């Protein structure tokens, strides 16, 4: 059925559901004179009986091995000892991919159908399944970063005309590098809001796995998922996880990192081929990166995140503040706006801290003494700097 | 008939399908000219791919009507994607050379005058260019039967008659081509909205001549530069509003 | 008029409901129809039913059959199969009554060794590749010509070389290199990644490599691309604690296969890595390895050769100065240029004009090469080349 | 306006005419046009026009009329209607967006990425090439290969000349290269070149004297099935 | 001791440790200098991140070399007040040595030169500093302004600008500046050398230090009572145009 316009009431609303009914009933008629004129015996619906008696029931589950002269095929289930079962015509040959589920037939086992698996017992928590909430409107300021995402990410996928006219293929991969806690995956959540493509999201630890095996079949698995999910948005993050920590928990140490890296590397660019999956990575640390990761081909417009200035940091106090029960002896322009050093992360933290502290009092209304005190909190929570000593 | 409303496309579709299910060898080997002929020069993604589906059936005048169907479907669209395919069955009906030139001719008319060009029986306002519709007619009147134009190709160039440029040219009061941003997206009715909404949805911000494909409207984004018409496809003369 | 509009809303639901039911996930197509119900015949015939079992030793005549685990059995013929069709190791489709050898069937291949079969040949072509002609020359000369024009070869009584490696720096070529071969050959192109010979269960690389060889081995003509073979490449070590020792049985395994007591087959075979130093000693001996190529980064005319190739599209300004712009990027990577051809495009989007200019290639240059310097890769994997 | 496609007739033509004389009162002559082109009534349109004072109007006017390719006849203005200025406005669609090289067949089938009767497959690359450059009067297959149209036989060679005229469709200029292919002897020959004429000038009419119609008017009567055939097929695309 | 190399030519041709060094220089406070007809400024800002800092024994910024010729840096801090104390004993050494006051020109070539060296010699790494020198040749009312790099390169410039936000002041001076035609008042230099630094300063006025060298061995460094005078009138005349 398709959409309907308007939304409100209308004659020709009414005349586009009339036009809808008209259709329906008459492709109902056209199906019911085909119908009748067909040789029922064998037609109309004595095929499903047909299909259901041929079928036998139970039918078991096994899995595909090969699809050697076709019409023939080596089923192997958990408990049978491996079948030389034939091929039946109601199964589609085109499913019948090499260790997919088919459907034996419980005495004489001849497949009668494919299983499709839709499980996805690990790929459902990737899949981005909800917009996360925000929108582009709140990230403050940051408008250049914006702009290079949106024309690396978005319209390569909405509006392919311009890249196709301009015959330019896409820019494959972009990396967020920047400062710690300054946007760097609320951009990414901004991206996943708009978007027309799966969101598979994943963190460089989860890379970090324990046995020896699934080290690159974990990377080949999530590429796999994308690729066939095209188009898809990956993102993998904290990407520096996987050269530091050395965790215990890592049977390989160092060289399992390694190859997982080098599987990464591969599937990124890959001599597969691979379609319209797009990588977005973001980490702190870009400076421990092996640089064939960062390569361009593999990732092209490496956008650069910086702490936001004092208009930037107004900026933020007025979007994140937006939401607020403020009474008026709050003022916003000597709130935070000091020029003695904030972040994109700091200024939520203490909007959070205050917020909390007014609740603690169980006052409805926002203080400015109580945003001071969360202010200063926030202050002291706070490991400075190293480097500045250098150039102080 | 159908090809009024875009409503009655989308149910003719459904009904090219059922007919398709049961249908005599004769009624087979037009279903996708069927589809072409409602669906020219928009390729929308749940029009091919049954056309495909048909393209590897038997019946080769079946597969012929199918791949013809792809070219008047991807009139001037420039589709990668559906020339992909195009390029696909190029390769697979090879052997034969019926389904290699009609195959050709099908890629000739998917990439049609470099994209500057399309089969669009109906421009926007919803009015009836009834020379293209005549030639798309002409080109599948009697393609029942392709041997006959495969004999007689000359009627092929009947789509030529029907041909028309898709642009936009913002030519200037005395008559020259003059930049101006153009604002260009996806169109939206105005029937139950009200105040003044938008008509234009995913706006781009181009400049002069774009290339507006079938499903989107043009508006003026800059103050200035006052359209005596309207309606933004085609020819347009512009004038300086005072204003700002 | 709501009135009319409930049951007009109603009206949709019902019909399509009614239709759906009227005309009637695990199936084919009904209409494409195919599934005759002919199928009884075909069905009828029990013995469809065949175990499968490896068959052993030949008594001289009766069989010895392992069915997986059901049993040992020792059986006859089915007369179906002549009695020299049958040898050790060959897998027999064993009658499940009166256990009968009927029908001989292919050897037994790992699934996960069957998806990397390229059929699906990659979209490039000799002619993408340029300021690399002597080396696309060599890469020729050792695995299209042999199958293309074997006559001269034999008239000259010699062996073609059977074994490249493709040495690099990172984004060079290597992978375009072998994608283009898989295009513009006639063979299988059999394609393996370094990781994926890295199993988790102790042995199973070998097995892996094995397999694959004897998979190679089983077609007319072969080509083999372990590529990233910098996984499983450590130089043999020891450091008391044993350390990825099972990697090295796997480089081992493939290295007997390679050259061992049996020859190869013509099973011609590309490698290709950005750390080439990180290789044993025994895989860069010639028998296993004969040319080694040496993709490196291009010159001035190589760098115009890539800018023309990458540019063959897009709407460039007439009059553009490609030397100029050649000249303007000293020591970068092909894979740097297609950047650079990128980013000129984009900028030219960005200001809303349709063609990109001069001005615009040498801003995008500028800020390809110049800004995104510090990270970059042909700076330390030179040191390793 | 929307209502006319879904409405039951016959007030489907009542809506229009009051919606026409809705815009006509308000003066926004852009959509009365089209809803008059909708109704058909030429005389409607004539009211249309007078309706009009402005020149600008009346330009503007005669070019949603001519991309309509709706002949209504009008002094001063016949030059816009006869869509004579569509063929400058496509060059410089072609100059600005650089679409001015033209396209090989050969790069359209892409077949040297994808590989390991002559004249058919000639007959195929000339409506591809034909399809191609359309419009933009240059092309390096056909106009600098005369020998190419012999590789194609029988019918096939007149579509090979047709292919010209329709590279210069909307042009004048391209019966000067037609016109040399008239003259030889061969009977497909001339057909092609015949029918290649009308496409060259295809949607293009002139206020006084087309020449497509002076130079096809002699071939129509003539005995050959072939060359009046293809005379009468350009007279139905040029008109 | 210590003979160990420490600047090895990178495969790709650059010194990995120099063009470090032009990135440690990249974080430093950014230093401006203009010169006009007969007068040279140099602008500098200073950290605003920590606060309590006093002026009477805060190192100036912009350290005096000799009576004639001034010097300001950018980068790494550390390092650049150890080539003032070799610049002020060479140009004492010159003094003894050619009876005759430095040249900007000899100087900025011994700074060089030392650079270069550091970036020669084995165990040490280059210098982590961008160094301004602006001055008077003896009995010449010229202005010469010096640039030096840590690659130990050399140039002089109308107006050049180094540490962060570099590119900023160097475009805007590309713009508001003329070579050609210099700003004939010492007023109208450092109202330029003001205006040019709030494009990247962004308030702080009290950390603005602003010292201008003038002929006839005259060096003055304004105070922050006349800097905000100048600011007055700047920010009055942005806003309303
Ligand atoms: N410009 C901004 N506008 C709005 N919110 C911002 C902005 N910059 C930072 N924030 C806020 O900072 C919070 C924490 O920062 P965020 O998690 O985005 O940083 P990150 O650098 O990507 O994270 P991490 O360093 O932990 O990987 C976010 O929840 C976001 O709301
Ligand atoms: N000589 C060349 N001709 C054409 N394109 C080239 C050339 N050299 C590099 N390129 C471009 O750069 C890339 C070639 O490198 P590719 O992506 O195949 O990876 P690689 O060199 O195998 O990488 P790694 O060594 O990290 O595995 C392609 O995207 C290709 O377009
Ligand atoms: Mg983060
Ligand atoms: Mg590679």
């Amino acid at each position: 059925l398709p959409n309907i316009y308007p939304s409100t009431r209308c004659k020709l609303k009414l005349l586009r559901m009339e036009r809808i009914k008209d259709h329906l009933l008459l492709e109902e008629e056209f199906v019911s004179n085909s119908e009748i004129l067909k040789p029922f015996e064998k037609k109309q619906e004595e095929e499903k009986k047909q299909l259901e008696e041929i079928r036998g029931n139970p039918l078991s589950i096994g899995t595909l091995e090969e699809i050697i002269d076709d019409d023939h095929a080596i089923v192997t289930s958990p408990t049978m000892p491996d079948y030389y079962v034939s091929i039946l015509s109601f199964v589609d040959k085109e499913l019948l991919e090499p260790g997919c589920s088919v459907l034996l037939h419980h005495k004489t086992m001849s497949i009668v159908g494919v299983l499709q698996d839709d499980a996805d017992p690990m790929v459902s928590v990737m899949k981005m399944d909800k917009s996360p909430t925000e929108s582009y409107s709140d990230i403050g300021g940051l408008e250049s970063q914006i702009q290079e995402i949106k024309e690396s990410v978005e319209l390569p996928l909405t509006h392919p005309e311009l890249y196709e006219e301009m015959g330019i293929k896409p820019p494959k991969g972009v990396i967020l590098y920047g400062a710690p806690g300054t946007g760097k995956t609320l951009l990414a959540k901004a991206v996943a809001n708009q978007t027309s493509a799966t969101f598979l999201r994943i963190v460089g630890s989860e890379l970090i796995q324990k046995y020896l095996g699934d080290g690159p079949r974990l990377c080949r698995q999530i590429f796999k998922v994308a690729g066939e999910n095209a188009p898809s948005i990956v993102f993998i993050d904290e990407i520096d996880a996987i050269g530091t920590k050395r965790y215990d928990s890592n049977s390989g140490g160092e060289r399992e990192i390694q190859r997982t890296m080098l599987e990464l590397l591969n599937q990124l660019d890959g001599f597969d081929d691979r379609g319209d999956v797009k990588v977005i990575m973001a980490t702190n640390k870009i400076e421990t990166l092996d640089p064939a990761l960062i390569r361009p081909g593999r990732i092209d417009r490496k956008i650069l995140f910086e702490n936001p200035d004092l208009s930037t940091k107004k900026k933020i106090l007025g979007i994140h503040t937006s939401k607020m029960n403020l009474s008026e002896d709050v003022n916003l322009e000597t709130l935070v706006t000091t020029k003695d050093d904030l972040s994109g992360a700091d200024i939520q933290a203490m909007c959070t801290e205050a917020g909390l502290l007014a609740l603690r009092e169980r006052r409805m209304q926002v203080t400015a003494e109580d945003f001071k005190q969360a202010k200063e909190r926030v202050m002291k929570n706070k490991v400075e700097e190293n480097l500045e000593g250098l150039y102080l | 008939i159908a090809l009024g409303e875009d409503i009655g496309k989308e149910m003719s579709l459904r009904h090219f399908g059922h007919l398709m299910h049961y249908g005599n060898e004769h009624i087979r080997r037009m279903v996708p000219l069927a589809m072409g002929i409602v669906s020219v020069s928009d390729p929308q993604m749940k029009v091919f791919d049954t056309l495909t589906r048909f393209s590897h059936d038997a019946d080769l005048e079946v597969s012929m009507n199918s791949i013809f169907a792809m070219g008047l479907c991807g009139a001037g669209t420039n589709n990668a994607r559906l020339a992909q395919l195009l390029r696909q069955l190029a390769s697979y009906y090879s052997r034969e050379q019926d389904a290699l030139f009609i195959t050709r001719l099908a890629q000739g008319l998917l990439h049609l005058g470099k994209g500057t060009m399309t089969m669009d029986v109906f421009n926007d306002a919803h009015v009836l260019n009834k020379v293209t519709l005549a030639s798309i007619l002409t080109t599948a009147v009697g393609l029942v039967s392709p041997s006959f134009m495969l004999k007689h190709h000359q009627l092929f160039y009947m789509l030529n008659a029907g041909i028309r440029p898709k642009f936009i040219l913002a030519l200037n009061d005395e008559g020259e081509p003059i930049k101006v941003n153009v604002r260009v997206g996806q169109a939206v009715e105005t029937v139950g909205q009200a105040g003044r909404p938008k008509k234009i949805t995913g706006w781009i911000t181009q400049s002069t001549p774009v290339l507006l494909n079938h499903g989107e409207r043009a508006e003026l984004e800059t103050d200035e530069y006052i359209s005596y018409t309207s309606h933004i496809e085609g020819v347009v003369i512009l004038k300086k509003n005072p204003d700002y | 008029y709501a009135a009319k509009l409930k049951q007009t809303e109603n009206d949709l639901k019902d019909i399509e409901a009614r239709i759906k039911e009227k005309a009637g996930s695990d199936t084919g197509l009904a209409p494409s129809h195919l599934w005759d119900i002919m199928g009884d015949r075909q069905r009828l015939g029990e013995e469809h039913p065949l175990q499968v079992a490896r068959c052993t030793k030949i008594i001289k005549a009766k069989y010895v059959i392992n069915l997986k685990q059901i049993a040992k059995f020792v059986v006859g013929l089915g007369e179906r199969v002549s009695p020299t069709d049958i040898e050790e190791g060959m897998r027999v489709g064993v009658d499940r009554s009166k256990y009968n050898i009927e029908l001989p069937l292919p050897p037994r291949i790992d699934p996960s060794v069957t998806m990397m079969t390229v059929e699906e040949k990659p979209d490039v072509t000799y002619s993408d590749v340029g300021g690399c002609k002597d080396q696309i020359e060599k890469l020729r000369e050792v695995v299209e010509l042999p199958l293309l024009s074997p006559e001269r070869f034999a008239t000259l009584g010699i062996d073609p070389p059977k074994g490249i490696l493709l040495y690099g720096p990172p984004g060079t070529g290597k992978t375009l290199c072998a994608r283009a071969v898989a295009n513009r050959t006639d063979a299988t192109f059999i394609r393996v990644i370094g990781s994926e010979l890295v199993q988790k269960y102790v042995g199973e690389g070998a097995r892996m490599v094995r397999e694959l060889f004897e998979m190679a081995r089983t077609k007319k003509a072969c080509i083999i691309f372990f590529d990233e073979i910098d996984a499983v490449g450590g130089a043999r070590f020891d450091d008391g604690a044993g350390g990825d020792n099972e990697v090295q049985r796997t480089m081992l395994e493939l290295i007997t296969q390679l050259d061992g007591f049996d020859p190869r087959g013509n099973i011609k075979v590309m490698f290709a890595t950005n750390r080439p130093n990180t290789l044993d000693p025994a895989l860069l001996r010639p028998g296993r390895i004969d040319r080694k190529v040496e993709f490196s980064l291009p010159d001035l005319e190589g760098r115009a050769n890539i800018f023309r190739i990458h540019s063959k599209s897009m709407s460039v300004e007439r009059g553009i100065r490609w030397e100029l712009i050649s000249r303007l990027c000293p020591n970068s990577t092909g894979a740097e240029l297609r950047s650079v051809c990128t980013e000129a495009g984009m900028f030219a989007i960005r200001a809303r004009r349709k063609v990109a200019t001069e001005k615009d290639f040498l801003k995008a240059v500028d800020k390809v090469i110049s800004g995104y310097k510090k990270f970059s890769s042909t700076s330390r994997y030179m040191q390793y080349n | 306006v929307a209502c006319v496609p879904l409405l039951p007739p016959p007030e489907d033509v009542a809506f229009l005419k009051t919606a026409y004389s809705i815009y006509l009162s308000q003066n926004e002559l852009t959509d009365a046009i089209a809803l008059a082109v909708r109704l058909g009534e030429e005389d409607m349109i004539r009211s249309v026009f007078d309706a009009t004072s402005d020149p600008v109007m009346h330009k503007q006017l005669a070019y949603i009329l001519a991309a309509q390719k709706t002949s209504f006849e009008y002094e001063g203005v016949q030059d816009i209607i006869g869509n004579g200025k569509l063929s400058e406005h496509f060059l410089y669609l072609a100059k600005e967006l650089n679409l001015t090289g033209p396209k090989v067949p050969e790069d359209i089938y892409k077949s040297h990425l994808d590989n390991s009767d002559s004249a058919q497959q000639n007959l195929a690359s000339s409506f591809v090439n034909g399809f191609l450059n359309l419009g933009y009067c240059n092309d390096k297959l056909i106009v600098d290969n005369d020998n190419w149209v012999y590789k194609t036989k029988g019918d096939g060679m007149t579509s090979a000349v047709a292919s010209i005229g329709s590279i210069y469709q909307w042009n004048l200029d391209g019966l000067q290269q037609l016109d040399k292919y008239l003259y030889v002897d061969e009977p497909e020959v001339k057909a092609g070149a015949l029918l290649g004429i009308g496409i060259s000038a295809s949607g293009v009419h002139d206020g006084e004297v087309e020449p497509a119609l002076l130079l096809l008017q002699d071939y129509v009567t003539n005995p050959d099935t072939k060359i009046s055939s293809a005379a009468i097929l350009g007279l139905g695309i040029a008109f | 001791g210590y003979d160990r190399a420490l600047s090895i030519f990178s495969p790709d041709g650059h010194i990995f440790q120099v063009e470090y060094a032009l990135e440690a220089v990249k974080r430093g406070t950014c230093a401006v200098g203009v010169k006009g007809k007969n007068c040279v400024v140099l602008g500098c800002e200073r950290r605003s991140t920590l606060k309590l800092q006093d002026t009477r024994i805060t190192p100036s910024k912009v350290s005096k070399i000799d009576s004639h010729v001034v010097l300001s840096f950018s980068g790494l801090n550390a390092d650049s007040r150890i080539l003032i104390e070799k610049a002020r004993v060479e140009a004492q050494s010159h003094r003894l040595t050619l009876e005759d006051p430095v040249t900007v020109e000899y100087l900025t070539r011994y700074v060089a030169g030392v650079q270069q060296r550091y970036t020669q010699s084995g165990g040490v790494r280059p210098f982590g500093v961008s160094t301004l020198i602006a001055g008077f040749d003896p009995r010449d009312d010229e202005p010469k302004l010096y640039q030096t790099e840590p690659s130990g390169i050399y140039s002089s410039w109308s107006a050049q600008t180094i540490g962060r936000n570099s590119k900023t002041v160097r475009e805007f001076l590309e713009k508001n500046y003329d070579r050609k035609e210099p700003p004939a008042t010492v007023e109208e230099c450092v109202k330029l050398t003001v205006r040019s630094l709030l494009e990247v300063v962004q308030t702080g006025a009290k950390n603005i230090e602003i010292t201008v060298v003038k002929p006839d061995s005259d060096i003055v460094a304004l105070s922050s009572e006349e800097i905000n005078q100048y600011v007055t009138q700047i920010e009055q005349e942005k806003q309303e145009q």
